[PDB]
RNA sequence: UCUAGCGAAACCA
RNA sequence: CGUGGAGGUCAGUGACGAAGCCUAGACCGUAAGGUCGGGUCGAACGGCCUCUAGUGCAGAUCUUGGUGGUAGUAGCAAAU
RNA sequence: AUAUUGGCGAGAGACCGAUAGCGAACAAGUACAGUGAUGGAAAGAUGAAAAGAACUUUGAAAAGAGAGUGAAAAAGUACGUGAAAUUGUUGAAAGGGAAGGGCAUUUGAUCAGACAUGGUGUUUUGUGCCCUCUGCUCCUUGUGGGUAGGGGAAUCUCGCA
């Protein structure tokens, strides 16, 4: 359990931390676990998701679907993946706001910041 | 992929040419290249069992007791491909006996009346150039059909067994050189019995019979309705003198997986309640989890280890099950896509699953990934499918 | 039967509620076109709306205007459903109160118009 | 035995109909045409807590509670609690008919299909 | 944006108000332009189409597909023979109440050569099937009542014919009907609607077999089974062939609703089709 | 210590004890022969004890001695009861020789009850079950009601009836001057 | 002066 | 007897529907009250042994809110 | 070493759960009132996602009606749940300047009202922890517990069917 005094376990404080979080903390919160293959690739379980990479959906009503992230809607703690949309009765399209805890990353978009992050997290990066 | 489907409601066969990903339920999906009706003979005489000899001929089982050899041709469909055209060459009739079946209609678990069917259609010999095939009835009639040198089917013998024979499995593992022909069969209060027949095909000998278990939790007699069976490799280690050297497994009606070691003896050393409340089970296929082909041509699981055995069964409802050697459910197979009681399932080449039943849907499933490969509407109740070679046209 | 029935609903209708209850009770159980002609005669002060509870017969105009507006609405909805006009008679009508402030007393008016049935002479 | 009840009706407050704000529970006032509760109406000790079936009721939440009525079947009767889900109610009914205990409220949240 | 209650409610209500103002003005302006030209009226109605669920159903190949071997199956699993009329057997379930007896009395007048029994304890269905075969009954009908309400129907064709379990949802008696009508001895015509799927054609051939053929043209009576959204509706009516070309009706006998729950091969042997709520959640298949 | 343990169990919290609406108490102690939680009844308050109790099929007499107050894993002694009812009651009287009347009497009673429960279970297993219980979810029930209403309102079935009757009429299917249609009206169709 | 529209409060075992 | 909260326990109940509401539905209590059915409903809640109290309402021309009649009346800047 | 209802931060609560708790959970010292000093409210909950009702039509406009989304509009930005007072319609009954209850009974309407269907003895045949022979295994080592193989009911006997 909670051993440090400087850690707190109040529900009210925790929700006030969660909903009032700044966006730089949110991309740390908006994290998705990698695949078994990507864990076999880099030796690492979960990562902060961004928009350029590719993912699959492992829960929800749209389970067993996949795609590249269109945009990360950090303000709603959510992430619009391309091609997973509800088509309205006008015919227009609106994506389902997914949540990265229910997602599994399939193909990473690797960058120098990303490669250095994998290196600092102990990754066996090729 | 080419498929031949015994279509009950037409009483016919249908040839299917379709590629991987063909789904008739969706217009956006791949459509099948060719659908061909053949040999439509009314619902009174639908195809029961087909045996493909390598390409040019097939073997048909009627509901009229008639076994039919059919010449198979190919002709250009006028993306290019050959379609197949069928011509019956020889027929042997009059192999059913419903008199014992209407005689035994009182002592019967099912509510409908009992009619005879060709449960088993297969060669007697693991070696090729056999030209000596068996036809088993529900009446216990085992017929020895020879392909003549004039290319004519000729029956050699018609021997009797006990009444209802739900299933009959041959033992094709080892020593094809010796003239020893082992099979097993069982049915409604008809125990699993191992019988050797003579290689001159004039006499059989019952070599073994199973024995029932002791009474249950309620101190009731356990009902005996075995439904299917496969063989494994015999016992390793020291043989015990005069028991037998045979190991094999079976599925009952009442959701029991029953394993049999003849070195152990006649009672089940292992019987497993697979499903609660004794749900009926229909078929029984064996498979490697990685889609490998580990069985005989008659499907006998080429191993000694019961724990390596993995099976796929169906109920009389819409369910397809996987189980280990211990009875733990490995999963349900295509449960969200079928809507009918899968009358027929089959492991083709280790890595494909033939499904077809009351759903009027032919479903090629993957064995390993458990993904549906092909869904086809056929407009008929399905009881038997053979799968030809994979073709990948365009 | 929902099939041989059209409906009209009005909400939050800023009218005197008591006068609307009287004029809705006056119109109940009538053929639609006869009731509309009656309401036209009300506007010419020819025939008056009899007052029973909240009281003699006045001619409250603002009630009758919204009433025949809803009657036109129900007639248009019946013709969009494709009903007979001549069989069409008002069957149910109900007024009740809308909330007071968003001192005034507005109301929710509703009515259901229904085709008159005709039976079949039996054969043998 | 022959259950005497001593009072069929209920005991209501004086002027309980005259006002909607006033409840119907018994509260002591602080003519004689109102029946007042008192210890003379207390039922016979053998007959007390008896159903018209002639049993004493017993609330049952699950099967382990039902097994406590195993010996006292003819005296007691099991009543399924109001908040039991319908998966458990059929299990309780099958177990009770196996035990041969009269369920006071069968067919609660349940129907018989086919 | 704004999270005050009274501010946000007011603002969105006024947005709704301005929107409906503009929509009324726009439809009125289009109405004026279509007073002028009747073309662009047609161009609008051809342009945009009102979406309904009847318009938009998931494509099924069972729709408009011919049945293979339909005549031999039709004589086989169904009683479709002008030479052989059906013996119909009413099988009201064990410990029945009064309500199912009343509904059976209703169902007497519907079905031809109908025979009622009161079931007794300890008769298994195989024994009953054997006795009905020896008495040459060709189909049995089981009324399932519960809580003094008829809830289920079961239809079994006797020469190893298929089992059908329908769920009855809503029932209306004759007396609660306003446009009452009095039914007569005359055999009605029959109406079947929207049975176009393969399973739907199977159920349509079922009801076509169970209902009496050969109607009385003199006594102008009809019954009807409409299919809508896997809900079939039973009613029955009397004819007025008007000069005005629209036939006149009077709903004679009782009405109710049925829904197929289970379609099984044989006498309760193997289930071809079942209903599930996970089937219901897709909301666009409509397995007929 | 047994009366101390008993007055702790009685006057304070016996975890197995269940309070009836009547006022009577009931131990959920699995070894308790009677259902009750009384002085003789609690197996926790008594060190000499006995109980007829069934494991999956076979019924066993369970004996509890004060000699094994410690070691509660090795506490209960098990005896397989005979399937002969008379012989098993004789076995009870043998193993409870020089034993009190309460345990022998209630133990015979519990044995009879469990054997008759076995008989009724064999009966119910052999008994045919046409109906099976289904509880209906209110979510499902509300979808059924509202979607039946939406289907009936959606399908104007009466107009489609009029349509198909005109279809059968104009199609033929009634002969020349049918008994359905008046002759003048049919000539207006003709 | 009438109709129409709007529309109280005092008080109320 | 009832109410909020607390310790222990019932490996208590619960999205196959908790709590709450309605119930010209049944039952048990002398009563305070309790139990179940049905309907509605959507996410928590109970029994027992104890502890603790902001713990039980018809009134106080009590407080606050809601709704009547008066009354379509008075009357027309009584607020617009 | 002490005080600290302020500041800057933390961490807790047998505290209150929107008439409570700060006046203020919300754009609260706000709107507003007062010339001013000052006084000072009311106001939380759609849904998992707005997917917030395309399109047709009535309609000045407000509001509708078809239609559709949604698991649920028995969730439609008046929105969780939705009590009472009070209102409208329909049905039933009563009344004619009738007030209420208590007891007791009819009449009318209405509801509940077996998943009850077994026991005892005898008999037929079959099966198994029944019989016989051959074992294995746990200790609480006994008035024990579990368990295997083959044979038999030809005879007996128990249980089951
Ligand atoms: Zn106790």
């Amino acid at each position: 359990a909670k051993q440090s005094l400087d850690v707190s376990s109040d529900r009210r404080k925790a929700r006030k931390a969660y909903f009032t979080a700044p966006s730089s903390q949110r991309r740390v919160l908006l994290s998705a676990p990698l695949s078994k293959e990507l864990r076999a690739q880099y030796g690492i379980k979960a990562l902060p998701i961004r928009r350029d990479d590719e993912v699959l959906v492992v829960r929800g009503s749209k389970k067993g679907q996949e795609g590249k992230i269109s945009s990360v809607y950090r303000l709603k703690f959510a992430v619009q993946v391309d091609k997973v949309t509800k088509e309205k009765v006008n015919g227009a399209s609106v994506p389902i706001n997914l949540h990265p805890s229910k997602l599994v990353i399939t193909k990473l978009h690797l960058d120098k910041d990303r490669k250095a992050l994998i290196q600092r997290k102990g990754g066996k990066l090729e | 992929m080419r498929l031949l489907v015994s279509c009950v409601d037409s009483g016919s066969i249908k040839e299917v040419l379709c590629n991987i990903g063909t789904d008739t339920s969706v217009q956006s999906a791949l459509q099948p290249f060719h659908v061909a009706p053949h040999l439509a003979e009314g619902l009174k005489a639908y195809v029961d069992r087909m045996w493909v000899i390598s390409e040019d001929e097939a073997i048909l089982a009627r509901n009229s007791g008639v076994v039919e050899l059919v010449k198979i041709s190919k002709h250009l469909k006028e993306p290019k491909f050959d379609i197949s055209e069928f011509e019956i060459t020889s027929s042997v009739s009059d192999l059913f006996d419903d008199a014992k079946l209407e005689s035994l209609s009182s002592k019967s678990v099912k509510r409908t009346k009992l009619v005879d069917g060709f449960v088993t259609l297969c060669p007697i010999k693991k070696d090729s150039s056999n030209n000596t095939f068996v036809a088993a009835t529900k009446s216990g009639l085992l017929h020895i059909i020879k392909k003549g040198e004039d290319k004519k089917l000729i029956k050699l013998a018609s021997l009797g067994l006990k009444a209802p024979v739900e299933f009959l499995q041959l033992y094709d593992l080892e020593d094809t050189d010796t003239d020893k022909y082992i099979f097993a069969y069982g049915g409604e209060e008809n125990l699993i019995k191992l019988v050797e027949i003579d290689s001159s095909f004039q006499s059989l000998k019952q070599i073994w019979e199973a024995k029932n278990v002791k009474n249950d939790r309620l101190d009731m007699r356990v009902p005996v309705w075995p439904m299917a069976l496969r063989f494994l490799e015999p016992s390793p280690g020291k043989t015990e003198k005069g028991k037998l050297n045979y190991q094999f497994a079976a599925i009952t009606r009442w959701s029991h997986l029953t394993k049999y070691s003849t070195q152990h003896g006649r009672k089940p050393f292992a019987q497993i309640d697979l499903l609660p409340n004794r749900e009926p089970l229909s078929q029984m296929e064996v498979f490697d989890a990685k889609g490998e082909n580990v069985v005989s041509s008659l499907g006998n699981f080429q191993s000694e280890t019961f724990n390596e055995l993995n099976v796929i069964t169906t109920d009389y409802k819409k369910n397809v099950f996987k189980f280990d050697g211990n009875g733990r459910m490995l999963g349900k197979v295509g449960r969200d896509d079928i809507t009918g009681s899968s009358t027929y399932i089959h492991v083709h080449d280790g890595k494909y699953l033939l499904q077809g039943g009351l759903d009027r849907y032919v479903r090629i499933f993957d064995i390993k990934t458990n993904k549906m490969l092909v869904k086809v509407y056929v407009g008929s109740r399905i009881n038997f499918i053979v799968m030809l070679d994979d073709v990948e046209i365009e | 039967n929902p099939a041989k029935s059209a409906s009209a609903r009005g909400s939050y209708l800023r009218v005197s509620f008591k006068n609307t209850r009287e004029t809705a009770q006056a119109i109940n159980g009538w053929e639609l076109t006869k009731a509309q002609k009656y309401l036209e005669q009300v506007l010419d002060h020819q025939r008056a709306i009899p007052f029973r509870r909240f009281n003699k017969a006045r001619w409250p105009a603002k009630s009758v205007k919204f009433v025949q507006g809803l009657l036109q609405n129900a007639a248009a909805n019946a013709e969009a459903k494709g009903l007979d006009a001549t069989k069409l008679y008002v069957s149910h009508i109900q007024v009740n109160q809308a909330p007071k402030q968003r001192e005034s007393s507005p109301s929710h008016i509703e009515l259901v118009v229904t085709e008159k049935e005709e039976a079949v002479a039996k054969a043998a | 035995p022959k259950i005497v009840k001593k009072h069929t009706k209920k005991f209501k407050r004086h002027h309980s109909d005259r006002y909607h704000r006033v409840a119907e529970n018994w509260r002591k006032q602080k003519r004689g045409n109102i029946s007042q509760p008192k210890i003379g109406y207390g039922s016979n000790k053998k007959t007390k807590f008896l159903s018209p079936s002639g049993h004493k009721t017993f609330l049952v939440a699950n099967v382990k509670d039902l097994e406590t009525l195993t010996m006292h079947t003819k005296t007691y009767a099991a009543e399924i609690a109001h908040n039991i889900s319908a998966k458990n109610r059929v299990v309780i009914l099958a177990r009770a008919k196996a035990l041969g205990i009269k369920v006071t409220n069968p067919k609660g949240r349940l129907a018989l299909e086919a | 944006n704004i999270t005050n209650k009274l501010k946000r409610q007011e603002i969105f209500a006024d947005i709704k108000h301005e929107k409906n103002k503009e929509r009324h003005t726009m439809r009125r302006k289009r109405a004026k332009e279509e007073r002028e030209n009747p073309e662009l009226r047609e161009q609008r109605l051809k342009e945009n189409v009102t979406q309904t669920i009847e318009n938009t159903r998931v494509y099924d190949e069972t729709i408009n597909k011919e049945v293979e071997g339909d005549e031999d199956d039709l004589m086989r699993y169904f009683n479709s023979n002008s030479n052989e009329p059906p013996k119909i057997f009413l099988t009201t379930n064990v410990n029945a109440k009064k309500s199912a007896y009343e509904f059976a009395n209703i169902l007497i007048e519907i079905l031809p050569n109908v025979t009622f029994v009161k079931r007794k304890f300890g008769y298994k269905l195989k024994e009953i099937s054997d006795i009905c075969i020896k008495r040459n009954f060709t189909d049995i009908v089981i009324i399932n009542e519960d809580k003094k309400k008829v809830t289920g129907l079961t239809f079994i064709h006797l020469p190893e014919g298929p089992t059908f379990y329908f769920k009855l949802s809503s029932f209306v008696e004759v007396k609660k009907i306003v446009g009452h009508g009095r039914p007569t001895s005359h055999i009605p015509e029959l109406i079947l609607n929207n049975f176009q799927t393969r399973l739907g054609q199977t159920v349509g051939r079922l009801f076509q077999s169970i209902l009496p053929q050969n109607p009385d043209i003199e006594g102008r009576q009809v019954i009807t089974l409409h299919n809508q959204r896997d809900y079939i509706f039973f009613r029955r009516h009397r004819y007025v062939f008007k000069d005005n070309e629209r036939v006149g009706l009077q709903e004679l006998g009782p009405q109710f609703t049925l829904k197929l729950k289970r379609l099984q091969r044989g006498i309760k042997e193997e289930t071809e089709w079942e209903h599930k709520p996970e089937m219901d959640k897709e909301k666009k298949k409509f397995y007929l | 210590s047994d009366e101390i343990v008993w007055q702790v169990i009685n006057q304070s919290f016996c975890s197995h004890r269940i309070k009836a609406p009547n006022g009577q108490n009931f131990c959920r102690n699995e070894y308790n022969v009677t259902g009750l939680c009384t002085r003789q009844s609690c197996p926790l308050a008594n060190s000499k004890y006995a109980t007829v109790k069934c494991d999956n099929g076979k019924l066993y007499l369970y004996m509890k001695t004060p000699e094994r107050a410690h070691t509660p894993a090795k506490l209960w002694e098990r005896i397989k009861l005979s399937k002969n009812y008379t012989k098993a009651l004789q076995q009870i009287d043998e193993h409870l020789l020089h034993w009190s009347k309460f345990f022998r009497h209630k133990c015979k009673q519990r044995f009879t009850k469990l054997t008759q429960v076995m008989i009724t279970e064999r009966r119910l297993a052999l008994r045919e079950e046409e109906r099976h219980y289904v509880g209906v979810a209110p979510k499902v029930k509300r979808r059924e009601q509202n979607r039946e209403r939406k289907a009936l309102v959606a399908a104007k079935i009466e107009k489609a009836i009029e349509k198909e009757l005109m279809d059968r009429l104009k199609s033929g299917a009634y002969g020349d001057k049918p008994l359905n249609v008046d002759e003048k009206v049919w000539k207006k169709i003709m």
